[PDB]
């Protein structure tokens, strides 16, 4: 994990890496907070009376 | 919205991109989906508007490096995302970072994708450029020339098979 | 999926009905890679085979003969071809006629001599500018139009685009002489 | 030529955002891993394809000016220089053809303009030098001198071709022109390649539709499982999922690698045929098309070729 | 030249007349499907 | 030595034949395995 470089000695195993492309890891955007969605829950059960 | 983040509407949960677009939508259902049954835009429980479910951006590391023995300089491309999701220059594959954009078109040495290569070159550094498809050469033709060769070269050519 | 990855060691460990269990998942793990590496094998196997069919092939067209198809056997005309055996495979020396001079020259269609239309026999006509010559397509050798390089047919009014020249008849010095 | 290249993330098809499935998945151990590597392969295979079939002409060759190439009209297969660049047939061609789940559809490295321009090469250098450009260095020569060559090269004479110049060439001209409107006419033409496309469409649409069975389990999702189930029933229900959708996997790249087997076979006869009847001329009947084979010019096609066997 | 075609019956094969087997069986996805899909596939490409 | 047998070196179980070979075990190091993670070479617990 300390650069793109040794990112492909450990996806091809070898300390010594050819001219080429690897795809070493997957790239992906996390969530960072949720945009939970309600349909304005109101008018409750009658439990006032 | 213009973000992978986790949502969980009243009818579906999961992880995806809030966007809005012209999409019309049944008010009469809540979700929608796709042609392969995937997370489509679906309805807002809110006030009725049509939410357009983007999926996440997601990708691959695809390393671009020279031999070791050569120099240590990579550079990396995130396939299929744009460079607003995190040397930096966006190619049709995705957003290419660490490698020099030259208009100069060269020998495809490293081939990327979506006709664009790259090489250690010049001080040298990794470049990005046009895949050349050969030296432009405009042969010149008429209805009364044509080229005889004057000398000939016996070339041996080497061919290998498994 | 198993507790362990080593037979022996859950063979050693639990007793059979437990074992068994947990020696299933690695049958089914181990008889998958298996499947796994077969099924790649026998398709890489066929494309090899698809490759030596190619080198078998392209051996008896270039080696035990001379093949006629362009760009086969090598960049050029193919001449010969030299196999050199290597680990597991075949390494050919295409052996092709490649041009290295060329020079312009200007041509035509054919050449009329008393209104009949001559065309060449084997080859094609060429200019230096001044006078008209005979050659072939792969190398530059000017003969001097005659009748026994030209073969007549139909007349000059029919081709477009042909011109005028002097044929070289032969049989006109030796009936002189 | 070559097939849609694909990269199946062997980790987010299986377990897409869980991290208690990727503990479970990472005991098989290179069993995903294999696959990636196997995908991967392939579509560097499909560019080598694309390379061996099309990229076999070392300079660009460009049409010049002169358009009078003794009456042969090849307008409907020469690039338009207004518009991609592709000709009028091509343009026929892409027209009659037709996300992160997982899936990553990689681009190929020759684009359709790069693959025009190899067709523009190939058909100037077929147009102007014959087929000197193939075997060396490109030698001009006129158009109706090239096809005394082909003439001569099926037995007939060169006397036969300027005795019938201009019906020689009102025959071809008339021929494109009923592929211009058969292709434009019916699409069943191009239904070899529109195979291609189902086959690639319906392996990823099997591919996509297995993540919503259940295999056994008690449901599709995953985190449906790890929510309402306990730990120890999870990793049963779980693994069902993961052994289920390995199999879609395995069942996809075995599925792919046979494909790759059949569009390399065609890509090396389109090789062969590129290499051989538009770069040079073949005595091999029923290889160009039907009937004595007079030359042929290729035509960029979406992820293959098109070849006019030109036909005495 | 040509093989013999087998259209063999994905469901009758993995599940002969039972009905508990073909509802587990639906639990597999199209793999069922996509055998009969594929046994199809190289049928008609031998009378090709 | 030299010879087919079954070893138990502390539940190690295997079969193999056993010899004296270039392995160089460093104090620490128990037992080797090979690239299987298989044990390929073990240490004498009663005598070093």
């Amino acid at each position: 994990a300390l650069d793109p470089l040794s990112e492909t000695k450990c996806t091809l195993k070898s300390f010594t890496v050819e001219k080429g492309i690897y795809q070493t890891s997957n790239f992906r955007v996390q969530p960072t907070e949720s945009i939970v969605r309600f349909p304005n829950i109101t008018n409750l059960c009658p439990f006032g009376e | 919205k213009n973000k992978c983040v986790n949502f969980n509407f009243n009818g579906l949960t999961g992880t995806g991109v809030l966007t809005e677009s012209n999409k019309k939508f049944l008010p009469f259902q809540q979700f929608g989906r796709d042609i392969a049954d995937t997370t489509d835009a679906v309805r807002d429980p809110q006030t009725l508007e049509i939410l357009d479910i983007t999926p996440c951006s997601f990708g691959g590391v695809s390393v671009i490096t020279p031999g070791t023995n050569t120099s240590n300089q990579v550079a990396v491309l995130y396939q299929d995302v744009n460079c607003t999701e995190v040397n930096v220059f966006q190619t049709r594959a995705g957003c290419l970072i660490g490698a020099e954009h030259v208009n100069n078109s060269y020998e495809c040495d490293i081939p990327i994708g979506a006709g664009i290569c790259a090489s250690y070159q010049t001080s040298q550094s990794i470049i990005a450029y046009t895949m050349s498809l050969g030296a432009e050469n405009s042969v010149a033709y008429s209805n009364n020339s044509i080229a005889i060769p004057t000398n000939f070269t016996i070339s041996v050519t080497t061919e290998i098979l498994p | 999926g198993a507790i362990s990855s080593v037979l022996n060691d859950i063979l050693s460990r639990l007793d059979p009905p437990e074992a068994e269990v947990q020696i299933d998942r690695l049958i089914t793990g181990r008889l998958q890679s298996l499947q796994t590496y077969v099924t790649q094998q026998l398709i890489r196997a066929a494309e090899i085979r698809a490759s030596a069919n190619l080198a078998a092939t392209k051996m008896s067209e270039c080696v035990l003969g001379q093949s006629k198809r362009v760009d086969f056997c090598g960049k050029g005309y193919h001449l010969m071809s030299f196999p050199q055996s290597a680990p597991h495979g075949v390494v050919f020396l295409h052996v092709t006629y490649v041009p290295a001079q060329e020079k312009n020259f200007t041509t035509a269609p054919a050449i009329c001599h008393d209104g009949k239309a001559h065309f060449p026999r084997e080859g094609v006509f060429v200019s230096n500018g001044t006078h008209w010559f005979v050659t072939q397509r792969n190398f530059y050798e000017p003969q001097i139009i005659t009748t026994d390089n030209t073969f007549v047919s139909g007349n000059c009014d029919v081709v477009i685009g042909i011109v005028n020249n002097t044929v070289y008849d032969p049989l006109q010095p030796e009936l002189d002489s | 030529v070559s097939m849609t290249k694909t990269s199946v993330d062997c980790t987010m098809y299986i377990c897409g955002d869980s991290t208690e499935c990727s503990n479970l998945l990472l005991q098989y151990g290179s069993f995903c891993t294999q696959l990636n590597r196997a995908l991967t392969g392939i579509a560097v295979e499909q560019d080598k394809n694309t390379q061996e079939v099309f990229a076999q002409v070392k300079q660009i060759y460009k049409t010049p000016p002169i358009k009078d190439f003794g009456g042969f009209n090849f307008s409907q297969i020469l690039p338009d220089p207004s518009k991609s660049k592709r000709s009028f047939i091509e343009d026929l061609l892409f027209n009659k053809v037709t996300k992160f789940n997982g899936l990553t559809v990689l681009p190929p490295l020759l684009t359709d303009e790069m693959i025009a321009q190899y067709t523009s090469a190939l058909l100037a250098g077929t147009i102007t030098s014959g087929w000197t450009f193939g075997a060396g260095a490109a030698l001009q020569i006129p158009f109706a001198m090239q096809m005394a060559y082909r003439f001569n090269g099926i037995g007939v004479t060169q006397n036969v071709l300027y005795e019938n110049q201009k019906l020689i060439a009102n025959q071809f001209n008339s021929a494109i022109g009923k592929i211009q409107d058969s292709l434009s006419s019916t699409a069943s033409a191009l239904g070899k390649l529109q195979d291609v496309v189902n086959q690639n469409a319906q392996a990823l649409n099997t591919l996509v539709k297995q993540l919503s069975s259940n295999f056994g389990a008690i449901s599709s999702v995953l985190n449906d499982i790890l929510s309402r189930l306990d730990p120890p029933e999870a990793e049963v229900q779980i693994d069902r999922l993961i052994t289920g959708r390995l199999q879609s996997l395995q069942t996809y790249v075995t599925q792919q690698l046979i494909r790759a087997a059949e569009i390399r076979a065609s890509a090396n006869l389109a090789a062969t045929k590129m290499s051989e009847c538009v770069l040079g001329q073949s005595k091999r009947v029923d290889f160009c098309g039907k009937g004595y084979h007079l030359m042929s010019f290729p035509q960029s096609a979406p992820h293959g070729v098109v070849f006019l066997h030109v036909t005495y």
